[PDB]
């Protein structure tokens, strides 16, 4: 309410340090809900989202769902680039595939295209490139539609 | 797709008023609230379909009402009944630009009927699909669903010696954690309502890379038996 | 192209006013006049203004299609602009309703063999009221398209299906010989701004108090009427004690209800009195 982001940062850095992964995830998600549903000043919203992103990045173990929410809401290509940098440094293939699929399932087209182009320029693992291209996801959904079809043709007749 | 009851109560008078095109609009909208909903999920679903059949029949109805009922039947039983409309995004908060654009376009079919097909933009499949992640190959594995099987199922098809002699002488609703989890295969219809109750098996050749969040997205598993072969569902691109 | 159902005829203010003035002036003769406009496109038929054809001594039949008058009026209207086509004809059907007859069908056939997209707008000055001027264009069905049963109507829009065909119009045959059209009066800011002047009083009438003898006789008469109505109200309240609802639902049907009269008299005299006070004070202060 007071538009005091620095006080939020100080309180978070004071409290979350002496806490576990799950508890910090809970408090950060509560803060994210408050920012999403209550904050009106869009610039303040972007600021708090960015600081939450930084706090989750610095946190030892990171729940990538929260970072996915943050990068989706803020819609910043560089932040997702830093996220993928950290993920490739950790060399988590399953985490990489899951985060790429989640980003494909929910992201603005411009950000997705820019991130794919930058990842290709940096020459990441081609699995991430093809996944983020969007072809495998739509292909799998098409397969789901084709295999499990159930149509009431009699009703149409 | 939310299936909110109060909206249905408000729409109930609208679908029965004298004015025909209001009936058409109400019928189309009512099929947008109850998309991918079975009679077991909500008692009012079956009567709405009966009303749709009655309006499609009973030739003494205005053409606007006939068109509304036909398009409502088309929407309510969406493609293979395996796809829903989700203006809201997944666990995150997003408008999902494609869906909003498509539904704005579908609301424009008051001056161009061909534009009604634009609603196919917003159609989003309902699936909890698993992949190996090592090679992006779909495996076959069962998952636990802690709910009654009698709810999240496809609706039924369209249907239309003297004693013996004296014997004759005298003749003159929550479904919340119902336990007993039942296996659901991969690549199967997972309603967003039931997606929260979907759970994996603690022991399996494949274990999720993360904790399942009850959404309708893609979950990458982890091969705990990287040597043995298992049956793979082949994607349409795969056989070329 | 089998036409469409979203076709709309756009009638300007000039055309509609001339239509009504000419229709009311010839009751009950079905006067007819041409209709100068332009064909914007397949879906829109703009109409600029109309002019009247003379009514020959035929009576109640629309058959005077004199060509000399039409040619002269068209040629020497061009001298002062209005370079437009002969888009349609309008004829008034006073009293019956909006529907075409056999003679009307033949005349519209004659027009169609010249333009093939000629509307047949039918005014009706008799049954028109201030806000519901009844107007609806018509155009003949093709011919043997009834073998295809596809009378030229492609419902590519809901804008044409919203209008509902009249009951008595179907008796003469609406969807059998002439598919109906839509009517959309299109205005202009200049015209709607300044037609407001019909209800703008003269400036020198607001401050004009009327003679100060009638304003006292009226007050005295209103007070006497109030006294009598109050007495009737007293007897009404007395009589209402012993009456059952099935009578009160129909009791004051044929006799003066001495309550609405009281309220009406009070409101009317109070409004007149307030206006009188304000006028008197305003002139006493400002005029001096
Ligand atoms: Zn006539």
């Amino acid at each position: 309410e007071g538009y005091r982001l620095d006080i939020i940062e100080s309180a978070l850095k004071s409290k979350l340090d002496q806490d576990s992964t799950s508890e910090n995830v809970k408090i950060i998600n509560y803060l994210l809900t408050l920012a999403i549903t209550t904050v009106t000043n869009s610039k303040f919203r972007s600021s708090i989202l960015r600081k939450s992103f930084d706090f989750l990045m610095n946190m030892p173990n990171c729940d990538y769902l929260t970072l996915n929410k943050v990068v989706v809401n803020l819609n910043d290509a560089g932040l997702a680039l830093q996220l993928f940098k950290k993920l490739k440094e950790e060399n988590d293939e399953g985490l990489s595939a899951q985060i790429a699929f989640d980003l494909v399932s929910s992201a603005s087209q411009q950000l997705l295209e820019i991130l794919v182009t930058e990842l290709t320029a940096q020459g990441y693992d081609p699995a991430l490139l093809n996944i983020l291209s969007g072809l495998p996801t739509c292909d799998y959904y098409n397969t789901f539609l084709l295999n499990n079809k159930n149509i009431d043709i009699g009703l149409l007749n | 797709g939310k299936g909110l009851q109060s909206a249905i109560d408000v729409l109930d008078p609208l679908t029965k008023d004298p004015v025909d095109f209001v009936r058409q609009a109400a019928m189309i909208a009512l099929s947008m609230i109850l998309i991918q909903q079975t009679e077991k999920l909500n008692p009012q679903v079956a009567d709405i379909n009966k009303n749709f059949l009655s309006v499609i029949t009973n030739k003494h109805q205005e053409g606007l009402a006939k068109f509304g009922a036909c398009v409502a039947q088309g929407i309510m039983n969406a493609g293979g009944r395996n796809v829903t409309i989700q203006l809201e995004n997944a666990d995150t908060g997003t408008l999902d630009t494609k869906s909003v654009v498509g539904l704005v376009m579908f609301s424009q079919f008051w001056y161009w009927f061909p534009l009604a097909h634009f609603l196919s933009l917003s159609f989003t499949p309902t699936t909890v699909i698993g992949i190996r992640g090592s090679d992006q190959a779909i495996p076959k594995f069962q998952m636990n669903c802690y709910a009654k099987e009698d709810a999240f199922s496809y609706p039924r098809m369209y249907e239309e010696t003297t004693a013996r002699a004296k014997a004759r002488a005298k003749k003159t609703y929550k479904n919340k954690y119902s336990s007993k989890p039942y296996k659901v295969d991969n690549m199967t219809r997972i309603l967003p309502q039931q997606s929260r109750y979907i759970s994996f098996i603690k022991d399996d050749r494949f274990v999720p890379v993360r904790k399942f969040k009850g959404n309708n997205g893609v979950v990458v598993l982890r091969d705990r038996e990287p040597k043995e072969p298992v049956a793979l569902i082949e994607t349409v691109r795969q056989m070329k | 192209g089998r036409d469409d159902t979203k076709e709309t005829v756009y009638i300007s203010s000039i055309a509609l006013l001339k239509m009504l003035k000419h229709g009311r002036a010839g009751v009950p003769m079905e006067v007819m006049g041409l209709m100068l406009g332009e064909f914007v496109d397949d879906y829109t038929v703009n109409v600029v203004d109309v002019f009247a054809m003379p009514q020959s001594g035929t009576g109640v039949s629309v058959e005077a299609v004199d060509d000399v008058f039409q040619a002269k009026m068209m040629d020497m209207l061009k001298q002062t602009g209005r370079d437009q086509m002969v888009v349609g004809w309008y004829h008034s059907h006073p009293g019956f309703g909006c529907w075409l007859s056999s003679v009307d069908v033949n005349t519209q056939k004659s027009f169609e063999q010249l333009n093939s997209r000629a509307v047949a707008v039918v005014v009706d000055p008799i049954q028109s009221v201030k806000g519901k001027v009844v107007i609806d264009a018509f155009r003949l069905i093709d011919t043997g398209a009834l073998i295809n049963n596809l009378e030229p109507r492609q419902t590519t829009s809901n804008t044409g299906l919203l209008n509902k065909a009249n009951i008595q119009a179907l008796i003469h045959g609406l969807n059998r010989h002439y598919y109906s059209l839509n009517i959309d009066y299109h205005k202009t800011a200049k015209e709607t701004k300044m037609l407001m002047n019909l209800h703008k009083e003269q400036w020198q009438s607001g401050l004009k108090m009327y003679d100060y003898e009638e304003k006292e006789e009226s007050n005295l008469a209103a007070t006497k009427s109030m006294v009598k109505i109050a007495e009737q109200y007293s007897k009404r309240i007395e009589e209402e004690k012993e009456l059952t609802e099935e009578e009160l639902k129909t009791r004051y049907v044929g006799r003066q209800d001495p309550k609405k009269h009281l309220s009406e008299t009070a409101d009317e005299t109070l409004e007149n009195n307030i206006v009188s006070v304000l006028t008197a004070g305003v002139n006493s202060v400002a005029i001096k």
